[PDB]
RNA sequence: GGGCGGUCGCCUCCUAAAAGGUAACGGAGGCGCCCAAAGGUCCCCUCAGGCGGGACGGAAAUCCGCCGGAGAGCGCAAGG
RNA sequence: GCCCGGAUAGCUCAGUCGGUAGAGCAGGGGAUUGAAAAUCCCCGUGUCCUUGGUUCGAUUCCGAGUCCGGGCACCA
RNA sequence: AUCGCAAAAAGGUGGGCCCAGUUCGGAUUGGGGUCUGCAACCCGACCCCAUGAAGCCGGAAUCGCUAGUAAUCGCGGAUCAGCC
C-alpha cells in the first residue's frame, strides 16, 4: 500500500527507504 | 476446623526466587521473577527507562564556557 | 528527529543565560521555541512569548529531553458547538 | 508452621524493649487479627450471586470467606435487603501467618505503583487498614476468573495503642514508608 | 502451541501469530526467527514441541511487562503536564494533538459525528 | 334552621378537669388487610448514629477499632 | 357465576386459518426541485395478556384464569 | 542523448499468509538515533521501532467513461532543502 508506514512501494510514495530495507 | 468446602491446602513448592520464599502451603508453585527484588529500604531498583540511560549528548554542557557572555 | 547539534537561535543563545554570570532576579525575556531552551540554568523561571503573549515558563526538573515545543498556548478553545451549518 | 517466625520473636519482641514498650510480657504490641473484605468491588459484578470469589479466594489462602447481607434498601445504589453482598473474613490462626507471610513478601513488588503505601493510614486504637488495589495480576494466580479488577481490602490490627506503637511494629515487620 | 505472549492468533504461520504478540511486531518477529532457524513460512502449529516452550525466554528479557507500557500510554501524558501545560489539555478534550486539520479528516480521536444541535 | 357540601363502622393521641367514663359540622391520622413464616420451642448476637481510616466510594453500599443503655428496629398510621 | 369473541413499540394498527413479521409522529442531516413545500429516503420504542402442553419451533395453535366488554342469571 | 539518473509494475517457473474483522487493511502515539538546511517543532520527509481504532462493497439514483476508454501499477518537473 501506499499511504502504509512500511510497504514495498511505501517507501517509493514517501521518498525515502527504510532502516530495515535499505538501498541496496 | 470445618471440612468441607476448605480445602486441605496441598504442598507446592516456589521457585526459590530472593532466598527461600515462605514454604509450601498453596498450590502455585510459579512466580515470575525476584520475590523480594531488593532488601526493601528500596536501594533504588532502576531498569533505566526513558529517563537518564542515555546520558551523552544530552543534560551536559556544551557551545562553550559557563556563559560569562551574558550581559 | 533531533539531532547531535542542538540548536538554539544566536539572537537568543547566550542573552538568555545572564543568571549563570552572578545571579539575578528570576526572569529573563527570550522569544523563540522552535530554539533549545537552554540547559545549563534550571530551577528559575524564564519568561518567553509562549505564543499568544509574553507569559513565563517554570521547569520543575522533569526535563531530560524532552522538547519545549509542547508549550505554546494561543488557541483558547472553549468547547464545542457554535457552528450555524448549512452554508 | 514456621514462616517468618524468627523475625517474629527476636526481631520483634527484644527490638520493642529499650526504646519503646513498658517492657513486661503483655503489653509489648502483637497482631491480633487481620480482616480481609472483598465488599463486591464497585458495585454489583452480577444480579445474581455466583459465589465464585470463595473460590479462587479459596485458591489463594485455602478457605471460604462468608458472604454476608446488606443494610436497609435505600435504593439509591439499588440497595436491596437479602441477597448477601459481604464476602468478610477474618481467619485468625497460625493460618493467618500461612497467608499473611505469602502476601507479605509477593504484594510490594509484582505490582505497580509509587514504591510502598502509607505511614499515615494508621488509625486509632492502632487497627491499620493497609488498602492494596487490585492484586489479580501476580498473587501467583495465573489469571484464573479474570472477571474485573476486583480487588480486596485488608486491615491488620496492632493491639496497643498509638500509631508510634503499631509504628513501632509494622514496618519492622517488614512494611514500606513514605508512601 | 502456546505462544510467549497472551493472545493466541489460533495456529497460523510463524510470521502471523508470532507477530501480534505484545512488544513483538514485523521486525521483531522477522529476526527474532531467522536467528533462531525457523523457517519464516513454517506454521505456529508445525513447530517443534519444543520450540513452543523455548521461544518464550527471549522475548521477556528487556522490554516493560504487558500492560505497563500501555499504562506508560497514559502516563507519558501524565509527565509532560509536569506543571500543567497546554499539551494535557492538548490531550484531554478528544481530538489529535501532532496539529492536524480537526473539521473535515482526522476524524479519529474525535467522536464519530456525536454532538451537533444547530 | 332546611337544602348544597361533609359524615354514618373500627383503631390511635389530645380536648378529657392525675381512678374509669365524657360531647361538638373540635384538631392530627390510619383500616376493610397481611405471614408456612413475619408462628411455637431451643441455641447464639446486640441496635441507629458520631469519630479515625479505605479502592473504588454521593457526605449513606461493604470492613476494622473506640464512644454510644436505647435517639434504631419490632409488616402497616399513632400510643405504650 | 356457566357460555361468547381478545388484549401486539408515547399513541393505535398491518397478523395466523402451526414453518411470517411492523409501517406512521416532538427527531437530526439528507438524490431530489436552479438553494422553496415535502411528495420521498435511513430512522427512537415487540414478556404479540400471566403461565402449562401436540410441536422442527412459537413473532401465530390449545387449557385454567389475573386483563376489558355484550347477553344470561343470581344475590340470604 | 550512452557513461546515470530509476526500479520501469503485476514479470517469480516462489515458499506461504487456510472461509478468519484476520500480516488484506490502517491513523492518531512519547522517547532515542541521520538531516538536506540559521533552524523542524505547534509548520522535516516520516526512517527500522512503538502500535495498528475504522472497513466484508452502502440507502431516496447518481455520475468521469464507446475499443487502446476505464482501472491499480511506473517516471520526471515547478517555484525546488525536505516537501505541506
Ligand atoms: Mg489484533
Ligand atoms: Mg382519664
Ligand atoms: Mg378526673
Ligand atoms: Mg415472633
Ligand atoms: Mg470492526
Ligand atoms: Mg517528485
Amino acid at each position: 500500500g501506499k499511504g502504509d508506514r512500511r510497504t514495498r512501494r511505501g517507501k517509493i510514495w514517501r521518498g525515502t527507504y527504510g532502516k530495515y530495507r535499505p538501498r541496496k | 476446623m470445618k471440612e468441607g468446602i476448605h480445602p486441605k491446602l496441598v504442598p507446592a513448592r516456589i521457585i526459590c526466587g530472593c532466598g527461600n520464599v515462605i514454604e509450601t502451603y498453596s498450590t502455585k508453585p510459579e512466580i515470575y521473577v525476584e520475590v523480594c527484588s531488593k532488601c526493601h529500604p528500596f536501594y533504588t531498583g532502576q531498569q533505566r527507562f526513558v529517563d537518564t540511560e542515555g546520558r551523552v549528548e544530552r543534560f551536559q554542557r556544551r557551545y562553550g564556557d559557563s556563559y560569562r557572555k551574558g550581559r | 528527529s533531533l539531532k547531535k547539534g542542538v540548536f538554539v537561535d544566536d539572537h537568543l543563545l547566550e542573552k538568555v543565560l545572564e543568571l549563570n554570570a552572578k545571579g539575578e532576579k528570576r526572569l529573563i525575556k527570550t522569544w523563540s521555541r522552535r530554539s533549545t531552551i537552554v540547559p545549563e540554568m534550571v530551577g528559575h523561571t524564564i519568561a518567553v512569548y509562549n505564543g499568544k503573549q509574553h507569559v513565563p515558563v517554570y521547569i520543575t526538573e522533569n526535563m531530560v529531553g524532552h522538547k519545549l515545543g509542547e508549550f505554546a498556548p494561543t488557541r483558547t478553545y472553549r468547547g464545542h458547538g457554535k457552528e450555524a451549518k448549512a452554508t | 508452621d514456621v514462616a517468618l517466625k524468627r523475625k517474629y520473636y527476636e526481631e520483634v519482641r527484644p527490638e520493642l524493649i529499650r526504646r519503646f514498650g513498658y517492657q513486661n510480657v503483655w503489653e509489648v504490641p502483637r497482631l491480633e487479627k487481620v480482616v480481609i473484605n472483598q465488599g463486591l468491588g464497585e458495585a454489583k459484578e452480577d444480579a445474581r450471586i455466583l459465589e465464585k470469589a470463595a473460590q479462587e479466594l479459596a485458591l489463594i489462602t485455602g478457605q471460604k470467606p462468608a458472604v454476608t447481607r446488606a443494610k436497609k434498601s435505600i435504593s439509591n445504589f439499588k440497595l436491596r435487603k437479602g441477597m448477601p453482598i459481604g464476602l468478610r473474613v477474618t481467619l485468625r490462626r497460625d493460618r493467618m501467618w500461612i497467608f499473611l507471610e505469602k502476601l507479605l513478601n509477593v504484594a510490594l513488588p509484582r505490582i505497580r505503583d509509587f514504591r510502598g503505601l502509607n505511614p499515615n493510614s494508621f488509625d486509632g486504637r492502632g487497627n491499620y487498614n493497609l488498602g492494596l488495589r487490585e492484586q489479580l495480576i501476580f498473587p501467583e494466580i495465573t489469571y484464573d476468573m479474570v472477571d474485573a479488577l476486583r480487588g480486596m481490602d485488608i486491615a491488620v490490627v496492632t493491639t496497643a495503642e498509638t500509631d508510634e506503637e503499631a509504628r513501632a511494629l509494622l514496618e519492622l515487620l517488614g512494611f514500606p514508608f513514605r508512601k | 502451541a502456546r505462544i510467549a505472549g497472551v493472545e493466541i492468533p489460533r495456529n497460523k504461520r510463524v510470521d502471523v501469530a508470532l507477530t501480534y504478540i505484545y512488544g513483538i511486531g514485523k521486525a521483531r518477529a522477522k529476526e527474532a526467527l531467522e536467528k533462531t532457524g525457523i523457517n519464516p513460512a513454517t506454521r505456529v502449529k508445525d513447530l517443534t514441541e519444543a520450540e513452543v516452550v523455548r521461544l518464550r525466554e527471549y522475548v521477556e528479557n528487556t522490554w516493560k511487562l504487558e500492560g505497563e507500557l500501555r499504562a506508560e500510554v497514559a502516563a507519558n501524558i501524565k509527565r509532560l503536564m509536569d506543571i500543567g501545560c497546554y499539551r494535557g489539555l492538548r490531550h484531554r478534550r478528544g481530538l489529535p494533538v501532532r496539529g492536524q486539520r480537526t473539521r473535515t479528516n482526522a476524524r479519529t480521536r474525535k467522536g464519530p459525528r456525536k454532538t451537533v444541535a444547530g
